[PDB]
């Protein structure tokens, strides 16, 4: 239906129209401030000429949130993953903390070039059950 | 006029009674539980 | 001498060699493409 | 004990040893035979010279005694192991403390009685729930 | 060497330093820790100590009236109540000169007086209390209530009329007599008394202690109550034209629902009120037929707990019924948190819903009840979770309560606070990111790309209950839905309440609105956190595995194992009031500002600038204090002078703290010594000996002196601020 | 030196810098106010304070803007460092506690055990921060107020 | 006075009565760890409570406890 | 009308009463 009636397109709210003409230069291209005039005036403006952008899930507004989220998450379980396996071969080499502290290089290289997979990785040790661990075997605290 | 309401010569005596009257009594006590000591 | 390839990768110049090339990375690209406050 | 002989060290006095309540509620005083004439911090403050043989200095409390104790043993080559503490009442009362029984506490030591000894672990500690209202604590049980 | 202070604990009367004073003060109300207090005793004691209160708060309550009919200009605010200022109490202060003589002489008083801000006046006014004999009256029946209360308390302490200790632990019965009658009767004697007062009062029509035998409040008396028809009673309703405390306009109905605001008053109806209160009392009163007592049929709460098992929680809530009724700190943790949940309630919806007549217009007082009610409950809050940490240490029962839904808490309470830190840095982060981020997107001149999310699930549910500013078109929204074809009384005054861009009923938000509720859920998630893991880790952990056997409160355990600094329960509470007032500062940052805009009619400058910190820096700290720090100037001196004193009062308290809480005991300890030496070498002073040895504040009475500070320099500024800054631009 | 330098930047504010006339006379900035306003605490909170903090809060939007950003981070940094200088390492340790049962829980704990920061340490980490966000608010706020006065 | 107290998992080290600046804590014969001996606290009127002994305890948790109780003139270190 | 001056003196009379209860019931509880 009429979702969002009291935020009006860039294209059409007054505020956002009239301080576009005015938009400074982020880089050296003197064009970036009207760049911004024509590249944000797809989204959705307030009655103050400010871009509002709508997060509730739906997918008029999926390059708002939806985009970024995907991308972060890739590249955060990608940061984790080849960060927990790194970890873990480190557990069976000689000083299981040196080599935390001092970098095996052609090892951490060799594991972060393998991390575009780490969803499939992941299944992989939670089907074999290699993710998690049993809390019969973790030192807890007493109650 | 300090007093528009009824029985002006109250508040005098209220606030010079409180000033002189709950911690003079109150930090008296403390002393006065001091007081028992004990020299074995 | 691997003394001081050991030493160029100890945790503290690692990681501000990464931080400085993600720092290259991010710089460049927000200036070939900057205010990108979501996606079209 | 029956008496305190010895010698007061060699000192110009300072504004860290007893005071009226040290004299009147309780001092204490330590005993020992130097080798020589040298020189020794004071728990209070400064460097003091110990006279040669049968010293004797008063504190005001005893972890002062202890601290020259654990000093004049560790610092000197002729150390000094006969140092003993005494505590002194206002009514001239004098009692043995340390060395307890001849022997430093340290190493072991026939004729002693064990105080303050459990018989199970800490995590074996009785709950609170059980012991409440009533004027014991879970260690003192 | 003992003395006699204190009398209930030989530990710390033997003390023969001035620390003996302090923990006998300390531990005054702690009467579980007295010398050889028994259960009994104990119960008995904290009884006669809840008269003493009850009868404490009506004292309270009675000089409350007492000033307003003695002092107060209350006859003259009826008359005028959206330009005469309320009068609270008068000023005798013998150190006053001209400025503040000039300026106190305000409020229609011919003398120096203080305005009143506690919102007292139209609640009085609301009642039907509208002469100063009735507030007499009302203060002198209270004066003798509080003696009825003191007297049960002193009877009660007696052997003969000593409670057992078996009917304090009586949980069927307490309950179905607190619910029919102390909450059912209750309010129905209240919803009587608004009919047979409130209502006439209302229409011109005086009803006192003199003639409401007579007069009934209704033209047609109790028999059309006994008739099947009860339609008559919302008869003729009060007209959008009526006008308080005149016949004019007004009609002869007393039990209504139409629902919305009262178009003079901007608050609610009387009617509704009483008619609320009415049924809450018949539902009240029905709650309190539930538990079993001396006749068979009802219920047993043992059975009802011990029966409620699980597949997934094992032992369900078997013997907790046996484990609370024990507990005197489990029960009063949850009476805390309930009562703070309940308090923050009252105040997020005494500001939306007043039920107060011209108390809307008044916006000093409408600010400081609000911020008053949640620091009240913020206190509660952290008491809640205190005594839970204390029913933890002293009354926890691993094998009464054993696999019950209690002990599978600790024993995953390692996942519980893992989890909690995780949201909270889930939270920390990304709002600390996007409030820096649009500072530094502002600054730059680039005002154009500042991230601004639309607060769309809560303007969604504002859409689902009328609120057609946003048009989702949802539930009451949509004038189809099957929602508003029922008929419903309260339907057409809602809508026009929700609606009309006047009143502060679901105000409409933004992007700065979504920031500042993040920032609360931080707010809330990490004070939530601290006072669970303080609560949790209360019996031990891997640092103290028999922290349960040192208590609640203790200063540490010692340098060791890499140091063990404020280690216990109590520390953990100490460091969860930061954060407490840390929420609370921010909320009240939050409610003042965007009242502001709606007061001054400048929503714009809430909604475009609470999306970065800078505006609340500028647009709310240094903009509103220009009046607050001009009480007293070098030319003049005006009536917020006291507040411009109090304002650096508060700094000064709260910046003292700050030396108990940096600075530690050792370094005075030392420095003690110093002075005490240098007494008793003194000529004409060592002459002048002390029985007390004077020594340095213990490092728990250190953290509770600089936290106390803290606290009185943080609630008392920003007082100061928020009634001097409030009683300018609109007072 | 925090009273040491607002003396400083007032007095010479108030009672000897100032535009000259070309007849002679010699206008202060804030009017020669320092000898009947500085005498309370009130004008170091309002004159001083309040009036000349101005320029960095407004400073957005121009070539001063960075001077209010690090006016809030000193802000910021300030207050940061209180949560080291009031708590202690006790609590912090029992909560590595927590945090590393969720480590192993997914067997991602390091060999190298955490341990959080050291009496000293923490009290070092504290008095830093206080210090660093203090002159950063300080050096921002003057910085802004000097170059805004011609 | 402070209660201090010694458990069965001590291994008697004399490490305790070693770090004790005030002559608290003593060592009797015991049968329970090779060195036979095992920690006492015969002069719990002269514990501060500054546990020194604690800091020095190598088993796992501590063998001996100091549990701080009713402050004196000399359980509070007071030399004036 | 505003309050009288007697009444204002019977105020304190009255009040005589809670205080006196109170010291009743304080010095019950200190035991
Ligand atoms: C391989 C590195 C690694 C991995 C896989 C994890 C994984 C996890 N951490 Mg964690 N952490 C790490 C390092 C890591 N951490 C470090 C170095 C610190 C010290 C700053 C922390 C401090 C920390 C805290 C305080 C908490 C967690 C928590 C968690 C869990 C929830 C995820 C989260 O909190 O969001 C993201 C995690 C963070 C923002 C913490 C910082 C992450 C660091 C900066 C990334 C490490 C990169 C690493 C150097 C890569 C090595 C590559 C290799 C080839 C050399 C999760 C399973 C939470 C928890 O208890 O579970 C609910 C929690 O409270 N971590
Ligand atoms: C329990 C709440 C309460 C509080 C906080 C106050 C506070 C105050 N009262 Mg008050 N008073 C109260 C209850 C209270 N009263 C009640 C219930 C009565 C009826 C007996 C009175 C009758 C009363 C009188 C007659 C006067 C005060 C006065 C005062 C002021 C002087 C301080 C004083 O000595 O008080 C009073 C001490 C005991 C009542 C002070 C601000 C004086 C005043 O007006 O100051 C300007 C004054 O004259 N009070
Ligand atoms: C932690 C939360 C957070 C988030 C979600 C963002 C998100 C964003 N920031 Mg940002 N920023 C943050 C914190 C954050 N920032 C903080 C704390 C600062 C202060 C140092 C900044 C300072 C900053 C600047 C100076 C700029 C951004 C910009 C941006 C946008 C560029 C995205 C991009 O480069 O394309 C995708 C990247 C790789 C594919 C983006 C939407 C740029 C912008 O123009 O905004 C529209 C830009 O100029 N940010
Ligand atoms: C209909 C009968 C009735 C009524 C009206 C009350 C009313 C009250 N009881 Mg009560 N009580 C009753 C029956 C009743 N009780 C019975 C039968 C028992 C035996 C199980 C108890 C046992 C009991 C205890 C142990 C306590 C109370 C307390 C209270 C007071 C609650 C505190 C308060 O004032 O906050 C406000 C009230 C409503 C907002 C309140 C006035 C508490 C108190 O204050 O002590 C005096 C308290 O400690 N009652
Ligand atoms: C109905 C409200 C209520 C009641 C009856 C109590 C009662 C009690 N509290 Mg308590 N508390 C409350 C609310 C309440 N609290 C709230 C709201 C908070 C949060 C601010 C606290 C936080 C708190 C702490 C941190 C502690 C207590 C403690 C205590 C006990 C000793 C109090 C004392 O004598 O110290 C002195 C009284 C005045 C100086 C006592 C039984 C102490 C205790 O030992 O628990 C058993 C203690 O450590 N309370
Ligand atoms: C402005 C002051 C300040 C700040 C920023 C914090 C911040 C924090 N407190 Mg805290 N606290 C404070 C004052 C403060 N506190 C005070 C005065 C007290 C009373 C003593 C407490 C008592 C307290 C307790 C008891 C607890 C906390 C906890 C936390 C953490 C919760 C996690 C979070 O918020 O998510 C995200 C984190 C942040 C938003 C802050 C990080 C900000 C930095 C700038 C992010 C970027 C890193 C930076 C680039 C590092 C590079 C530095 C380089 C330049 C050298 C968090 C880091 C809880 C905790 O430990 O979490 C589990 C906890 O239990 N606080
Ligand atoms: C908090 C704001 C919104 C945030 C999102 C909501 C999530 C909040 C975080 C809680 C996580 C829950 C973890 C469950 C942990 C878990 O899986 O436990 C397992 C449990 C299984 O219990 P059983 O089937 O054995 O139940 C038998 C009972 O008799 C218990 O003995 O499942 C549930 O309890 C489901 C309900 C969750 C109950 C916990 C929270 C309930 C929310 C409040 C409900 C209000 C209802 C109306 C009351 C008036
Ligand atoms: C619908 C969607 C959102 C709604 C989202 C919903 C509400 C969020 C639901 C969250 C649920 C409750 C939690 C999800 C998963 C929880 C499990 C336990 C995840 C476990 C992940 C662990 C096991 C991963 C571990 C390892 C993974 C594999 C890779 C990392 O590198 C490293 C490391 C962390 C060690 C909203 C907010 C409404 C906006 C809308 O636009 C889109
Ligand atoms: C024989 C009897 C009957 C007749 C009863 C008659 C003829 C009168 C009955 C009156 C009754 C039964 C109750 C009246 C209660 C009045 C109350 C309880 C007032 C309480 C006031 C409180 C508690 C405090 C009020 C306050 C004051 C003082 C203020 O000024 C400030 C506000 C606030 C603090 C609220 C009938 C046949 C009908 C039924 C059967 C029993
Ligand atoms: C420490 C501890 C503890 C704890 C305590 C606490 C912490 C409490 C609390 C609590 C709380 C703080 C809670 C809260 C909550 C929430 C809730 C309860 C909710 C909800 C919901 C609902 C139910 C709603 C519904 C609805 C809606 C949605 C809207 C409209 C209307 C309706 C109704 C429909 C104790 C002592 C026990 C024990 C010991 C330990
Ligand atoms: C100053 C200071 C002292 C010394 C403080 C002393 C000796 C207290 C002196 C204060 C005197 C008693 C006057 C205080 C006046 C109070 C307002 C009186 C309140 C008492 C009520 C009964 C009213 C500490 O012992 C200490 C310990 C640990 C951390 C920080 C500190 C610390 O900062
Ligand atoms: C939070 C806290 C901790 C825990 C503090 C910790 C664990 C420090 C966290 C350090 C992290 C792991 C490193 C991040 C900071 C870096 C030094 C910044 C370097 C960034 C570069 C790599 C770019 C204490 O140990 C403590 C001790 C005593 C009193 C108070 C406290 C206290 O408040
Ligand atoms: S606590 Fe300190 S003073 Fe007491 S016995 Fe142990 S080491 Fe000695
Ligand atoms: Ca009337
Ligand atoms: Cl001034």
């Amino acid at each position: 239906a009429d979702d969002f009636a009291n935020l009006t397109p860039c294209s059409e709210n007054p505020a956002y129209l009239a301080k576009s003409k005015n938009f400074l230069n982020t880089t050296n291209d003197p064009n970036s401030g009207k760049i911004r005039a024509e590249r944000y005036a797809s989204a959705l403006c307030g009655p103050e000429g400010y871009p509002h952008l709508i997060v509730d899930g739906r997918f008029t507004h999926a390059g708002d949130f939806l985009i970024p989220s995907i991308l972060f998450l890739y590249i955060a379980g990608w940061i984790g993953w080849v960060g927990r396996s790194y970890l873990i071969e480190i557990r069976e080499s000689k000083n299981p903390e040196m080599q935390e502290v001092v970098i095996n290089v052609p090892l951490a290289i060799k594991k972060m070039l393998g991390g575009f997979l780490w969803p499939l990785a992941a299944v992989g040790e939670y089907t074999s059950g290699k993710l998690v661990m049993k809390d019969s075997e973790i030192p807890t605290s007493p109650r | 006029m300090d007093g528009s309401y009824a029985a002006s010569y109250l508040p005098w005596i209220l606030i010079p009674m409180v000033g002189w009257l709950f911690p003079a009594v109150t930090m008296g006590l403390l002393f006065i539980h001091i007081e028992s000591e004990g020299e074995g | 001498m691997d003394g001081l390839k050991s030493f160029l990768s100890t945790a503290p110049v690692m990681i501000m060699a990464l931080l400085t090339f993600t720092a290259g990375i991010l710089i460049e690209f927000n200036r070939f493409y900057p205010d990108l406050l979501f996606h079209p | 004990m029956t008496e305190l002989s010895g010698q007061p060290p060699k000192f110009g006095g300072s504004t860290g040893g007893l005071l009226s309540k040290a004299n009147r509620e309780e001092k204490y005083a330590i005993t020992w035979t130097s080798a020589s004439e040298q020189v020794f911090e004071m728990p209070t403050g400064g460097a003091a010279i110990m006279n040669e043989g049968e010293n004797l200095l008063y504190l005001a409390r005893k972890e002062q005694c202890l601290a020259l104790g654990t000093q004049l043993r560790t610092k000197f080559k002729p150390k000094i192991q006969d140092y003993k503490i005494y505590r002194v009442y206002p009514s001239g009362e004098v009692q043995y403390l340390h060395p307890a029984d001849g022997v430093f506490p340290e190493k072991v030591n026939e004729g002693r009685e064990a105080q303050g000894t459990k018989t199970r672990r800490i995590g074996q500690n009785p709950e609170p729930v059980t012991i409440k209202f009533s004027g014991k604590a879970p260690y003192e049980v | 060497m003992a003395t006699k202070f204190p009398k209930f604990s030989q530990d710390l009367a033997q003390d023969p330093t001035t620390r003996r004073i302090w923990y006998g003060i300390a531990t005054a109300h702690d009467f579980e820790t007295h010398d050889g207090m028994t259960e009994e005793n104990l119960y008995q004691k904290i009884f006669a100590s809840h008269f003493g209160h009850i009868a404490i708060i009506f004292l309270w309550t009675s000089g409350t009236l007492f000033h307003v009919a003695w002092q107060g200009n209350f006859e003259q605010w009826i008359k005028d109540p959206l330009n005469i200022r309320p009068i609270a109490h008068a000023i005798w202060d013998p150190h006053f000169g001209e400025g503040a003589v000039n300026a106190f002489t305000q409020a229609g008083a011919s003398n120096p007086v203080n305005i009143a801000y506690s919102g007292v006046y139209h609640w009085f006014y609301t009642i039907g209390m509208t002469t100063n004999q009735e507030l007499y009256s009302g203060a002198v029946f209270l004066l003798v209530l509080a003696s009825l209360f003191l007297f049960a308390g002193w009877l009660h302490l007696q052997p003969k009329f000593r409670p057992s200790l078996a009917w304090f632990k009586n949980a069927e019965s307490r309950l179905n007599h607190h619910l029919a009658g102390l909450f059912g009767v209750s309010s129905l004697a209240w919803a009587g008394h608004l009919v047979h007062v409130a209502i006439p009062e209302a229409r011109g029509q005086h009803v006192g202690w003199d003639n409401f035998l007579s007069t009934p409040p209704h033209p047609a008396g109790l028999m059309p109550f006994f008739t099947g028809n009860w339609g008559v009673y919302a008869a003729d309703p009060d007209t959008a034209g009526h006008i308080f405390g005149t016949s004019e306009g007004a009609g002869t109905a007393i039990l209504t629902f139409l629902g919305g605001f009262h178009p003079q008053t901007e608050s609610l109806w009387l009617t509704d009120i009483a008619h609320h209160h009415l049924a809450i009392a018949v539902i009240f009163i029905i709650a309190g037929h539930m538990y079993r007592t001396n006749w068979g049929i009802g219920h047993s709460i043992k059975e009802i707990l011990n029966a409620h098992k699980g597949p997934l929680t094992g032992a369900g809530h078997t013997n907790l019924y046996d484990t609370i009724n024990n507990s005197l700190h489990f029960q009063l943790g949850l009476a805390l948190a309930s009562l703070g949940v309940i308090t923050s309630l009252v105040a997020q919806h005494m500001y939306s819903l007043p039920s107060y007549a011209f108390i809307a217009q008044d916006h000093t007082t409408q600010a400081a009840l609000y911020t008053h009610h949640q620091y009240i409950a913020g206190f509660l809050m952290v008491g809640a979770f205190a005594h839970g940490a204390i029913f933890f240490v002293r009354d926890y029962d691993p094998v009464a309560n054993k696999d019950n839904v209690l002990a599978r808490m600790l024993e995953h309470k390692e996942a519980l606070i893992s989890h909690l830190s995780w949201v909270s840095l889930f939270l920390g982060f990304h709002t600390l990111g996007l409030y820096v981020h649009n500072d530094v997107v502002v600054a730059f001149g680039t005002p154009e790309k500042q991230i601004l999310i639309e607060p769309v699930f809560a303007q969604w549910i504002q859409a689902t209950s009328g609120k057609a500013l946003y048009g989702f078109d949802v539930l009451l929204s949509n004038p189809d839905s099957i929602a508003s074809t029922t008929g419903a009384a309260w339907l057409p005054g809602w809508l026009d309440a929700i609606n009309s861009g006047t009143n502060s009923l679901f105000l409409t938000i933004g992007p700065g609105d979504f920031l500042v509720h993040h920032a609360i859920a931080l707010g809330l998630h990490t004070t939530a956190l601290i006072l669970i893991k303080g609560a949790l880790d209360a019996r031990g952990s891997k640092l103290m595995p028999d922290k349960k056997d040192f208590g609640y409160s203790f200063p540490c355990d010692g340098p060791g194992r890499g140091g063990t600094c404020d280690i216990s329960a109590w520390d953990a509470f100490y460091l969860a009031m930061f954060w407490m007032l840390n929420t609370l500062g921010w909320l009240t940052f939050y409610w003042h500002w965007k009242h502001l805009g709606v007061w001054s009619g400048n929503v714009a400058q809430f909604n475009e600038n609470s999306t970065y910190l800078m505006g609340w820096f500028r647009d709310y700290l240094w903009a509103n204090s220009a009046q607050l720090i001009n009480g007293y100037n070098p030319y003049g001196v005006n009536n917020l002078s006291v507040w411009a004193w109090m304002f650096l009062f508060g700094h000064l308290v709260w910046a003292t703290g700050f030396m108990f809480l940096i600075s530690w005991r050792g370094y005075w300890q030392e420095l003690i010594e110093t002075i005490v030496w240098a007494h008793e070498r003194t000529p004409l002073a060592n002459l002048v000996r002390w029985k007390d040895k004077p020594v340095a504040l213990s490092i728990v009475q250190a953290r509770l002196v600089g936290l106390a500070h803290f606290t009185v320099g943080y609630v008392l500024t920003y007082a100061a601020f928020l009634i001097a800054s409030t009683a300018g631009k609109f007072g | 030196l925090s009273i040491v330098i607002f003396h400083f930047s007032w007095k010479m504010q108030s009672d000897v810098w100032g535009t000259v006339s070309p007849d002679g006379s010699v206008t202060h900035v804030t009017l020669g106010n320092f000898a009947q306003s500085a005498i309370t605490i009130n004008g170091w909170l309002r004159d001083f304070l309040w009036a000349q903090a101005a320029n960095v809060i407004n400073s957005y939007g121009s070539a001063l803007s960075a001077y209010g950003i690090m006016f809030l981070a000193g802000h910021f940094v300030f207050a940061f460092s209180l949560m080291f200088l009031f708590s202690g390492r006790g609590y912090w340790q029992e909560l590595i506690e927590s945090i590393v049962w969720a480590h192993n829980k997914l067997n991602v704990a390091p060999a190298i055990q955490p341990r959080a920061l050291s009496i000293i340490q923490g009290r070092a980490v504290g008095v830093a921060h206080y210090l660093l966000g203090g002159i950063v608010t300080t050096w921002a706020f003057f910085l802004a107020r000097s170059l805004s006065i011609g | 006075s402070h209660s201090v107290k010694i458990y069965d998992t001590c291994i008697g080290c004399t490490q305790c009565v070693r770090a004790c600046p005030l002559d608290v804590l003593e060592m009797v014969p015991w049968d329970g760890c090779k060195a036979a001996q095992i920690a006492s606290s015969p002069r719990t009127e002269d514990c501060v409570g500054c546990k020194r002994c604690e800091t020095a305890c190598p088993t796992d948790f501590l063998s001996i406890r100091v549990y701080l109780g009713a402050e004196t003139t000399r359980s509070m270190g007071l030399a004036y | 009308m505003a309050l009288s001056d007697t009444q204002i003196l019977a105020a304190l009379v009255v009040a005589l009463l809670p205080a006196f209860l109170a010291f009743r019931l304080s010095t019950e509880l200190y035991k």
